[PDB]
């Protein structure tokens, strides 16, 4: 498929006006990034982590998550040896698991984050249409 | 039981093949009772002609003789797509294959045998996505006896809308 990166961190300028959006076709991957540190750059206080969520219209525009159950990923390995923890996720029609998205032509669905390195200063969110 | 392979353990770090490349099987990640599991999927259900396959690493034998092949995994119900793919099935075959020598990306079907046509004992159904409800189904089958350096495993999809979530290897001593 084309995939699509997103780098998830507070630095990169798209998340600025809180409209980040995504435009891509059915059966796409999105590689979202989650932020990543060399050895010794940053005090690991200052290390970004996120919980990351896939939620409806409702939560991304208030950027607060209706419940646990929506909890999509974990970017909690921010100096990790391989690289920087990654999601990745097909936006395929159908699943075989009940706990994962089903994306269909012609729709939109939202990803929002939460900080662990917590104090809440800014709402990071992802708009993604699905073409027909 | 000493364990010679386990896919969830791995915690996402084992890739496995898929052929063709591009089609097919594909490494997904979710959240299940609150840890991440990856699984491999895939849910060609609607199109013509699907002959996808998962093979494991070479894994080597050591002493194992016998080996027990437990796998866990959800199927969904061929009657709960809306169109109602009639190019869908609810089994896949499980495979394996000897050799001496690791032969890495160069992935020969021919090489393989089937051990059985595997079928869940209980399928995932519509009504299980709005429940978020998980059938795990779990097969075990064994095979031996095992003679050479090291195996493989290997999954066939051939229409199917099944994730893979567990393969675990094991031989039994004494």
């Amino acid at each position: 498929a084309d995939r699509h990166t997103v780098f998830w961190n507070s630095s990169n300028p798209k998340f600025r006006n809180e409209d980040y959006t995504i435009h891509v076709q059915l059966n796409d991957y999105v590689d979202i990034i989650c932020p990543h540190y060399e050895d010794h750059s940053v005090a690991d206080a200052a290390m970004e982590q996120y919980i990351l969520y896939l939620v409806e219209h409702e939560e991304y525009q208030l950027c607060q998550p209706q419940s646990k159950d929506q909890v999509r990923w974990q970017c909690n390995r921010p100096s990790a040896k391989h690289g920087p923890e990654k999601l990745s996720e097909k936006f395929q029609r159908f699943t075989p698991f009940t706990l994962g998205k089903e994306f269909k032509e012609g729709h939109s669905y939202y990803y929002i984050s939460k900080p662990i390195h917590q104090h809440e200063d800014r709402c990071l969110r992802l708009k993604v249409t699905v073409k027909i | 039981e000493v364990v010679l392979l386990d896919f969830a353990a791995a915690g996402g770090e084992l890739g496995w093949l898929t052929h063709p490349y591009g089609k097919g099987w594909d490494l997904m990640q979710n959240i299940m009772n609150d840890m991440p599991i990856y699984m491999y999927s895939v849910c060609n259900v609607m199109s013509g002609d699907q002959d996808n396959w998962l093979r494991t690493n070479w894994v080597y034998r050591g002493e194992a003789e016998r080996i027990f092949i437990e796998l866990k995994f959800t199927v969904r119900d061929c009657n709960s797509f809306p169109g109602g793919a009639s190019s869908c099935k609810e089994t896949f075959n499980l495979y394996y294959a000897e050799s001496d020598l690791d032969y890495g990306t160069n992935f020969q079907k021919r090489l393989f045998t089937k051990i059985d046509t595997i079928a869940p004992d209980e399928i995932t159904v519509s009504s299980d996505f709005e429940a978020r409800h998980v059938k795990l189904n779990v097969e075990e089958r064994s095979v031996g006896p095992l003679t050479r350096k090291g195996f493989y495993l290997a999954f066939q999809d051939i229409g199917a809308c099944v994730a893979l979530l567990s393969v675990r290897v094991y031989y039994k001593k004494c």
